[PDB]
RNA sequence: GCAGU
């Protein structure tokens, strides 16, 4: 009896006939597998359905790209009820007959089905609420859904074989609750910051990095424009380059103390890029806010006085827009990463050669018993350090300034056009700490217990590591790689803790 | 040069002349079973060891014995490739020559009575193919190898992991191969502590009390006696001087001399040598320094009989003047001097209850066998049967090397059970580690951590059924009916059988193979796996055992291993390790004797690889052999450091040592981060093999290599010239020097077409060779999957242009092409078989028919009389493939549809249509039909067809074979005849049955006659032997599953085409998911039209800093640049001397690059058939760690009149306007992984529900349903879906009434759930009150 | 397949239910039928809901 | 600590279902308790709205 | 068990 309610409680588990401790009553409810967890707290679900995830960069920020196979299965039901309706079949038999067969009037039955119908996409981890959005769906021909770019970096999803499930809302309540409360429209806020999430990305702050700077002697330098729309006019006509320094009439309007917009216009001092990327800005936000080279940070910024200034129906806009041109003037970029991008500064060598002159003296201080190996170790890796630090210097300041170029014949320099630069820059992908790799040295690595080698790695990844170096670069590689897949079982637990505390 | 290696030369920019060529890269597998089963005269290895551990097993009283003579293993029943399609396992009969002899009931010596020998048959073992792949129950299984602990003794510690005072406290452990642990330990006072089997823990010296060692003895042992002669003056004490290191003296020392130290002070070792030097052995101490001394002896009052002080009890000035009493003179300590010496085993004596051997043996039973009453007998056999009985205790010979190894004896080997001094010695030097005197083992050293492979695991498992055997012939040699019967039948097949068969099918490394292309099966064979019965569990495994150890230089790569949760329990060997004869991995070094770096090479294992010092195998060396540089990096004891040219011992025998074969396929390695290659390294194993294998145009020169080594290639075994070659089939004719006497000398080579693989692939041979073109031993005769003139082609070259496109290409996407999607690049071909089971219900048999009810008469279009599809029918999803019905009754309808029967009369029929559908989305050709009947059911039409097509084939293949081979005997007959004696002009006419009985004048050549009409007889002979055997096999019934009557196979064939969703990777971890299928007028296109075929992403670059897939790129652009000029010269028709000169140019580019491709000794037509294979791009070879440097990419590229930069300005292929800046062009190397949208992609509305729990099925499979589980509800909670969640809980999974109402109110165009209680909630409370527990609703 | 958050429990289906869309089929022939007799005199549609 | 504060909820459906299901469930049928449904754990459980 | 995120 005390096997049947608890087995293994009291002393030996009973195996039986596989040599497996049988599972008894108690073990029915509890645990990771037991009832409550596994089919109380959360349950497989009908009208569900899951594909591969694909940009449709042309969506906007409340669609998704729904495969017609994925939805005519998805909305059976729906698709039953609209053909036993509209006459089209004469029973539900006859119009599972007809979906079964997929006629060419179940397909106008169900772009009639799903046309202000959401559908909750959610990407497993759901580390948050913004895990699980509703969006409108477009029926498109593949068997991959189209997830909108901009809500990426709330689900956490890169396109490299990531999954989503797709759930229909069935009832009115479903459904409101899914355009009112859940739609990526109304999300663009986090709730753990009240900083917006809904935000521009690796591509589109490039393109509008690009397209918001300045070059020194650029085509088309100096004159005078009417306006953002003669910009464009300039720069689709091939008569001026998006970076030209240039003068812009620009009307900008203010919310007044009363309430409404008051304009001004005056003369500003811009470049044709930021004329043209003035034209997708609503109308209550000042010209300061495009008039400079827009990383990252100045992008997201821009979306969040936006948002507090006009709210949340011009910000969607602005939001779709703003993908739209970045997108496309990266595009027209042309930005690419070549061998001769990551410039190594000629003056690695002779600092590394310095650096081996001062720890062989530093050695030789041993060898003659000035020094201990405790603190000879210890000046050798502060000695190695600065070597390092005076190699990412040089390679920073070859690398950020590299544009000398001629005004009027007198040459002067100028933030570098270089890509890799221009993409760290960005903050689209990437930080110093990258490129020092890239086209500096690697460093100092540490030992699989933390105890950094003595040695660094004086190459970088342009150069080759050799066997040796790149045996220690695999040391803290898949450390840090263990880590990661050790840790989401740990961060996990302590999410489940504090949801079943509060 | 080669034949097969000279049409098409790769380039090779390495740099470092090779001195080791690559192994045969499964030979740890097939070494490993080829020990297994192989013979062995001395009875060291497999059965034969597996025998001898048990036999002869002689009866509980001695009457009779069963001993073995020897094994034999006898022929397979069928085929690897008739076991693969019957669904059978692969294996041999185990025949063992067993002898029972039997005595008289009273023999002076056990003379014998009688000796009954004969062959007894134990269980089947599973052969390996000469892959390394075992087919069991029709798949291909991989026991895949296993890094566990090497048996020995291992000291280690906790490092003030206990106690809060950081006190490290060490501790011994002795693993046996087979046995008990023992452990001992030091507690945070110094008690040593045993334990055996890990349970709770003993006093150490209670194993001391068990072996017969009294507690005076055990001071003996673990002490250093200290002697106080008691003469005249007060404790006249003898002493050696050493013993005075390092204490506080607070006694002067005064002897026929000076007062050394005054009282009160620390003495230094020149105070030692001071006493030493002026030869002073014995001293005056005060009165006092026996008070705190503990005695060493027993002593007694021989006055009163009765012992005055017990060992190791404190001596104090009163028990002094006690003992003083009795007259002796000498008095023993132990010496304990602290910090050099321990109180240790006497503080744990002061714990322990026991005092004499059988309390001891008592305490063991007691902390083995608790509530059991211990007597004498039991727990002296305990105990015995613990550690000390050859049965139950195996310290293995690795066990024992290791042993030995560790407590620094002489031998190597030894007994396999432990002794009294093996115990003591492990006490010993953890009493010494305890005293600084030693260092602790690292336990995932791999010195300490061993392979065990699957000769030897399943070696293991053959004599675990041989003991459970062995207890059941000595429960049966105890009877009394001795004397008539035979020792087969004694023996039960079914335990050594049923240990072997679950093994091999059901054990944790016994793993489906990886089958995608031939690197993921050359890589399953290579696996290590930490894991397994016996390894560990990937839950309970630390951070530190997942580690890259500094001993994984050349034995496991540190690149390749899985991502997920085991990372680092799953290795991949390194491409030159090897095992030693213990199991050790070794890798290969050149010696370096006086600096001239010999190419002799000695194979290191790790222990031998920290006591010398071994130059990296990238330091420079002249052709002398001496490092040019002064300062050469070397790795010394597992740390990394510049040395002289003098100190280096060793060298590493080559760059690509370090990496495993996956990781050194990867171009450019040197230049991706380690995350990167891991990523590269996982994903080239789950490339599908395409239909047109494209060779790399950058490659790292390991492909030949990899592709031969796996057998899926058809590689000449003889050389020869090829006489016939054909798409199933190669016959070669082979040399006259490699044919033996009395043979035909002709190979014939069958081609394994489509067939399926593990992961529904088609793995397809395609003969490589032309008509008469001569091959050599070695040359690749027909390719395989993934292979493109014998080197390993995982995907295909795309034109990539380094860009973001629109937007296309965000977050790793790929754009790709419609040109790439026309040229059918990625398009694979995947085989589905699909069984129809026709079983036996207890309503009647289920029948396979055509006449189905309710069903289309155009659904019946593509069956067959029979009921089964047609070969070659093209089928979409839910076409009928093999008609079946089952018997079903007790219809009873509603009188609804009864009175619907009434009006229209249709009567239901009594079968159901339970037929095998395409399943929905697939559209594919039925390319094969099996149908396998249970014998006594009669066969229908399709299967009386498909035998007598089985039997015109197998007849037809019989008889090509015997005229292949008696064409090729009566040409060497010929061939013979016309050496001497010349018929040539009469032997045309004589038709060729003649010439056997054609009499040669002998000279020697009528052996050879002899020999060549004989061979050809018994050609005759075994033709005949073989087509009654094919025609047996066919025509027999098959063994099927108790239940079913038959069983339809239809083997569907799809040809997925590529599309967005499906996933694209490169070999340097950039994955991506195809995002856009573009026209061909959207691309990029250069100043000459040429568009794109892929546009990838510069961002996924700088971040995860793979900068190989730039470079690889960058010389992709070189290479088809050579290429593109090479086409070019073979349009306009020049003349093969400018040829020459060009491809000479583009072979001799490089910096003292190693290889020499000289054109002017190959002839005209070997030029123009190499410039017509490399009129696609000229195949270039960077080596791993020594490959191209940028300088000779950029001269290539200028070789080939390309931009050096890489870099060339596109334009918009939609708006025709040049990007602003120029965009990195080149040729990627792309492949498709196995991760289809197809096989993704799964929606329902509804469907099965479960059982138990009303909830929806778990996947595509059962049509799914995704689970709304945990999380997803929090994410609904924080929201206020209140509603949505409450439908996802209610009317979605469980709300049984409440599902139904939701379709028909969906379906009556009403959108209103009314939910009720979910079913797993009344299932929870069923089962709470099912204990005892009174739970409810309450209102 | 050694795969412990799976078991042969849940891969069983439970065979015994009826599919939703043969209730819906189900009710859809009650109310079909009820018409199509509703469309014929009282006493020999009840004669055929009474047989 | 938050486990300590969940299991010590005055709702046994909310620490049954948390973890330590056995514990919980004897004090609570040893109690003779009582859970009025009244936090979102126990409306899910039931199928409720939360 | 093996992979994918
Ligand atoms: C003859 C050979 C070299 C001498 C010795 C040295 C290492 C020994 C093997 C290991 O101990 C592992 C294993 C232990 C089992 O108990 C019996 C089988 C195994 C394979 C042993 C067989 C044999 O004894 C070996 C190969
Ligand atoms: C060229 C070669 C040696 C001269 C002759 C001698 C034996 C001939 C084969 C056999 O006849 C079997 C078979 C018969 C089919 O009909 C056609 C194919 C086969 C393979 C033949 C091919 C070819 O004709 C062979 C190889
Ligand atoms: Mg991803």
């Amino acid at each position: 009896v005390d096997a049947l309610l608890d087995n293994g409680r009291r002393g030996r588990a009973i195996t039986g006939s596989n040599k497996r401790p049988l599972k008894s009553l108690a073990d029915m409810i509890k645990g990771k597998q037991g009832r409550f967890r596994q089919n109380l707290l959360g349950k497989r679900v009908d009208y569900s359905g899951r594909s591969v995830i694909t940009v449709g960069p042309y969506l906007r920020l409340h669609q998704c790209g729904l495969p017609k196979k994925m939805a005519l299965e998805l909305f059976k039901p729906f698709i039953y009820g609209k053909l036993e309706l509209r006459g089209l079949a004469t029973t539900i038999k006859a119009a599972k007959k007809m979906v079964e067969r997929e006629e060419a009037v179940v397909w106008d039955i169900l772009d009639e089905v799903i046309r202000e119908h959401p559908v909750l996409l959610n990407r497993a981890p759901t580390l948050h609420r913004l895990g699980i959005q509703a969006f409108e769906p477009v029926l498109i021909e593949g068997k991959a859904i189209q997830l909108h770019p901009l809500v990426c970096a709330a689900y956490n999803a890169d396109f490299d074989g990531d999954q989503m499930a797709v759930h229909v809302p069935l009832t009115l309540e479903a459904q409101l609750e899914a355009r009112a409360l859940m739609m990526s429209t109304n999300n663009i806020l986090s709730p753990a910051n009240g900083e917006p999430i809904i935000v521009p990305s690796q591509d589109v702050v490039l393109g509008l990095y690009y397209m918001t700077r300045d070059c020194v002697n650029a085509k088309g330098e100096g004159m005078v424009l009417t306006g953002p729309k003669e910009a464009e006019r300039l720069y689709r006509s091939g008569l001026a380059s998006l970076h030209a320094r240039v003068k812009v009439r620009i009307t900008e309007y203010e919310k007044d103390a009363n309430g409404e917009l008051v304009a001004k216009t005056s003369l500003k001092d811009t470049t044709v890029g930021r004329a043209i990327l003035w034209m997708i800005v609503p109308k209550g936000l000042p010209y300061s806010i495009v008039n400079q080279a827009l990383g990252k940070k100045a992008i997201s910024k821009m979306l969040n006085t936006c948002y507090r200034i006009l709210g949340l129906k011009p910000t969607v806009i602005f939001a779709d827009q703003i993908m739209y041109t970045g997108f496309a003037y990266a595009a027209r970029s042309g930005a690419s990463v070549g061998i001769d991008d990551m410039v190594i500064p000629e003056k690695k060598h002779e600092i590394i050669s310095e650096a081996e002159a001062e720890v062989a003296e530093i050695q030789e201080q041993f060898q003659s018993g000035l020094v201990t190996a405790g603190e000879r170790y210890n000046k050798v890796i502060d000695i190695w350090a600065a070597a390092n630090d005076r190699v990412s210097k040089a390679m920073m300041d070859n690398l950020q300034t590299e544009t000398v170029i001629n005004r009027d014949g007198q040459e002067e320099k100028q933030v570098s056009f270089n890509s890799i630069y221009m993409m760290a820059d960005s903050g689209a992908r990437g930080s110093a700490a990258q490129i020092r790799q890239l086209a500096g040295m690697r460093g100092l690595m540490a030992k699989p217990d933390g105890s950094i080698i003595e040695t660094p790695i004086t190459a970088n990844f342009r150069e080759g590591l050799n066997v040796l170096q790149y045996f220690i670069s695999t040391h803290g590689a898949r450390k840090g790689l263990a880590d990661t897949a050790l840790k989401t079982a740990n961060s996990g637990y302590l999410t489940r803790r504090l949801v079943d505390v509060a | 040069y080669s034949y097969t290696e000279k049409k098409r030369i790769r380039k090779d920019f390495g740099k470092r002349p090779q001195v080791l060529d690559v192994p045969y890269l499964l030979s740890i597998q097939l070494d490993s079973f080829q020990k297994f089963i192989e013979q062995d005269p001395e009875g060291q290895y497999g059965l034969e060891a597996a025998f001898r551990s048990v036999f002869p097993i002689q009866s509980y009283s001695g009457n009779s014995e069963l001993q073995y003579v020897s094994y034999r293993l006898g022929e397979p029943v069928f085929d690897v490739q008739e076991c693969q399609i019957r669904g059978v396992t692969y294996s041999a009969p185990l025949r063992v020559k067993l002898r029972l002899v039997i005595y008289e009931r009273e023999a002076p010596e056990g003379t014998v009575k009688d000796i009954k020998e004969q062959e007894v048959y134990m269980g089947e073992i599973p052969l390996m193919t000469d892959n390394g792949t075992f087919v069991i129950n029709g798949t291909e299984r991989v026991i895949v190898s296993q890094l566990h602990r090497s048996p020995g003794v291992f000291f280690d510690s906790d490092k003030g992991k206990t106690h809060s005072s950081g006190k490290v406290l060490y501790n011994a452990r002795i693993i046996p191969y087979r046995g008990s642990w023992l452990d001992f330990e030091f507690d945070p006072k110094d008690n040593l502590f045993v334990r055996i089997d890990r349970r709770r823990k003993l006093p150490a010296t209670i194993i001391l009390r068990a072996l017969n060692y009294t507690t005076e003895q055990i001071l003996d042992l673990f002490f250093e006696k200290v002697i106080f002669e008691i003469r005249d003056n007060k404790l006249q004490m003898e002493l050696v001087p050493e013993r005075l290191r390092g204490e506080t003296a607070s006694f002067d020392i005064e002897a026929n001399g000076k007062v050394y130290v005054e009282k009160g002070r620390r003495i230094t070792a020149r105070h030692i040598r001071q006493l030493e030097k002026d030869d002073v052995k014995l001293i005056e101490v005060p009165v006092e320094y026996i008070a705190g001394k503990v005695v060493a002896k027993d002593y007694i009052d021989e006055s009163t009989g009765e012992l005055i002080c017990a060992a190791n009890m404190e001596l104090s000035l009163d028990l002094l003047a006690k003992l003083s009493q009795s007259g002796h003179k000498r008095i023993e300590t132990l010496f304990t001097n602290d910090l050099d010496h321990g109180p240790y085993i006497s503080e744990t004596l002061r714990v322990d209850p026991t005092n004499d051997r059988l309390s001891a043996l008592v305490e063991i039973y007691r902390m083995m066998r608790p509530g059991e009453p211990p007597t004498r007998e039991a727990a002296e056999s305990l105990f015995e049967n613990l550690f000390f009985s050859e049965d139950r205790y195996d310290l293995s010979a690795v066990g024992r090397m290791k042993f030995n190894r560790s407590l620094l004896r002489e031998e190597i080997e030894g007994s396999g059970i432990l002794s009294k001094d093996d115990i003591i010695d492990v006490m010993k030097k953890l009493i010494d580690i305890r005293n600084g005197k030693g260092e602790v083992d690292d336990i995932d050293h791999l010195g300490n951590r061993r392979i065990r492979s699957v000769g030897e695991m399943a070696e293991n498992q053959f004599r675990v059924g041989l003991v459970r055997v062995e207890r059941a012939v000595k429960e049966r040699l105890s009877l009394g009916d001795l004397d008539t019967l035979m020792p087969q039948d004694m023996i039960n097949a079914k335990p050594i059988s049923a240990a072997v068969k679950e093994f091999f099918g059901s054990s944790q490394l016994s793993q489906f193979m990886d089958q995608n292309n031939p690197l993921s099966e050359i890589t399953h064979k290579r696996r290590i796996s930490a894991l397994g019965p016996g390894g560990l569990t990937r839950e309970r495994a630390g951070f530190e055992v997942r580690d890259v150890h500094p001993t994984h230089y050349g034995r496991v790569c540190p690149i390749e291993t899985p991502e997920g949760p085991n990372i680092g329990l799953i290795n991949s060997l390194s491409v030159y390790a090897q095992t030693n004869e213990y199991g050790f991995l070794e890798t290969p070094y050149r010696k370096v004797t006086d600096g001239v770096v010999t190419d002799e090479i000695h194979y290191l294992s790790a222990i031998e690889e920290g006591n010398y010092v071994i130059a990296q195998a990238n330091s420079n060396l002249d052709e002398e052999g001496h490092f040019v540089e002064d300062l050469v990096t070397c790795r010394s004891k597992g740390e990394s450091s510049l040395f002289s040219r003098d100190q280096v011992d060793y060298m590493d025998v080559s760059t690509q040592q370090v990496v495993s074969v996956g990781a050194s396929l990867i171009p450019f390695l040197e230049h991706d981060d380690a995350n990167r290659a891991l990523m590269g390294a996982n994903m080239q194993r789950q490339a599908v093999p395409t239909l047109r294998a494209d060779k790399p145009l950058v490659g790292t020169g390991m492909e030949r290599a990899v592709a031969v080594d796996s057998g899926v290639t058809a590689v000449a075994k003889r050389g020869g010239v090829v006489q016939y070659v054909d798409a199933s089939r190669i016959v070669i004719k082979v040399n006259e020097d490699e044919m033996y006497p009395g043979e035909a000398g002709i190979d014939i080579y069958n081609l394994t077409k489509y067939t399926r693989s593990n992961q529904n692939t088609c793995i397809n041979q395609m003969p490589c060779v032309s008509l008469g073109e001569p091959v050599e031993r070695g040359d690749v005769l027909a390719d395989g999957p993934s292979t493109d003139l014998g080197e390993l082609a995982l995907g295909q070259n795309m034109r990539v242009a380094f860009m973001p496109w629109n937007g296309y290409n965000f977050e790793d996407s790929i754009l790709v092409s419609e040109r790439v999607v026309q040229e059918d690049r990625f398009t694979t071909i995947h085989i589905q078989e699909l069984a129809c089971v026709s079983r036996d219900t207890k309503l009647g048999p289920e029948e396979i028919t055509a006449d189905i009810p309710n069903v289309g008469e155009a659904a019946l279009s593509k069956l067959d009389e029979s009921g089964i599809v047609y070969i070659g029918a093209e089928v979409t999803g839910g076409d009928i493939l093999v008609g079946k019905v089952t018997p079903k009754g007790e219809t009873q309808l509603t009188p609804e549809e009864k009175l619907l029967r009434a009006i229209f009369g249709e009567k239901a029929s009594d079968v159901k249509d339970s037929s095998l559908r395409v399943p929905n989305g697939v559209s594919g050709t039925v390319i094969d039909v099996q149908v396998f009947t249970r014998d006594g059911v009669e066969k229908d039409k399709r299967a009386l067809e498909i035998e007598e097509m089985q039997l015109k084939q197998a007849k037809k293949d019989l008889s090509e074979e015997l005229q292949i081979l008696e064409a090729g005997l009566f040409s060497r007959i010929r061939a013979v005849l016309v050496a001497g004696g010349v018929e040539a002009e009469k032997l045309d006419k004589l038709p060729r049955d003649r010439w056997l009985e054609l009499g040669l004048t002998d000279e020697e050549k009528q052996n050879q006659l002899e020999q060549l009409a004989e061979q050809y007889d018994e050609l005759k002979h075994e033709f005949e032997k073989k087509l009654e055997a094919k025609r047996r096999k066919i025509t027999q019934g098959d063994d099927l599953a108790p239940g079913v009557l038959k069983i339809v196979k239809v083997y569907l064939a799809v040809k997925r085409r590529i599309q967005p969703g499906d996933k694209m990777a490169g070999r340097h971890g950039n994955k991506g998911v195809i995002s856009k299928i573009n026209p061909i007028e959207d691309m990029p296109y250069d100043e000459n039209g040429t568009p794109v075929d892929i546009v990838l992403n510069p961002l996924g670059v700088p971040s995860r800093m793979n900068i190989g897939q730039i470079l690889e790129t960058h010389l992709g652009m070189a290479a088809k640049g050579i290429g593109d000029k090479i086409n070019a010269m073979l349009k306009q028709q020049q003349e093969v001397a400018k040829l020459r000169e060009f491809i000479q140019r583009a072979y001799d580019l490089g910096a003292d690059v190693r290889q020499k491709v000289d054109l002017s000794t190959f002839s005209d037509e070997e030029v123009m058939r190499l410039a017509e294979n490399l009129r696609k791009g000229m195949p270039i070879a960077t080596p791993v760690f020594d490959g191209a440097k940028e300088a000779e990419i950029k001269e290539l590229l200028k070789l080939g009149d390309l931009p050096t930069s890489g870099q060339i300005r596109l334009y918009d292929g939609r708006t025709g306007e040049q990007f602003e800046r120029p965009v990195t062009v080149g040729y990627m190397y792309m492949l498709k992984l196995n991760h289809l949208v197809d096989d993704k992609m799964h929606a329902r509305s509804t469907g099965s529900y479960s059982l138990v729990t009303q909830q929806p099925l778990g996947g595509k499979a059962q049509f799914g349903g995704q689970r709304f589980g945990e999380m997803e509800v929090w994410a609904l909670e924080a929201y206020g879906a209140a509603y949505t969640l409450q439908e996802m809980l209610t009317v979605k999974s469980d709300d049984v009434n409440g599902r139904t109402k939701m379709y028909k109110n969906i379906v009556d165009g009403n959108h209103q759930m009314e939910p009720g209680m979910p079913e797993s909630f009344n299932v929870l409370l069923k089962e709470i009150r099912s204990l005892g527990i009174n739970i409810e609703l309450e209102d | 397949g050694d795969d412990e958050d799976s078991h042969l429990g849940d891969f069983i289906e439970d065979t015994t239910l009826e599919l939703p869309l043969d209730s819906a089929t189900t009710e859809s022939l009650r109310a079909a039928t009820h018409d199509v007799l509703a469309g014929l005199t009282a006493r020999e549609a009840k004669v055929l809901r009474m047989r | 600590g938050i486990t300590k504060a969940s299991l010590a909820t005055e709702s046994f459906i909310s620490a049954a279902s948390f973890q330590e299901t056995t514990r919980v469930l004897t004090e609570a049928a040893v109690a003779g308790k009582r859970d009025e449904l009244r936090g979102l754990k126990e409306n899910v459980i039931v199928g409720r709205l939360i």
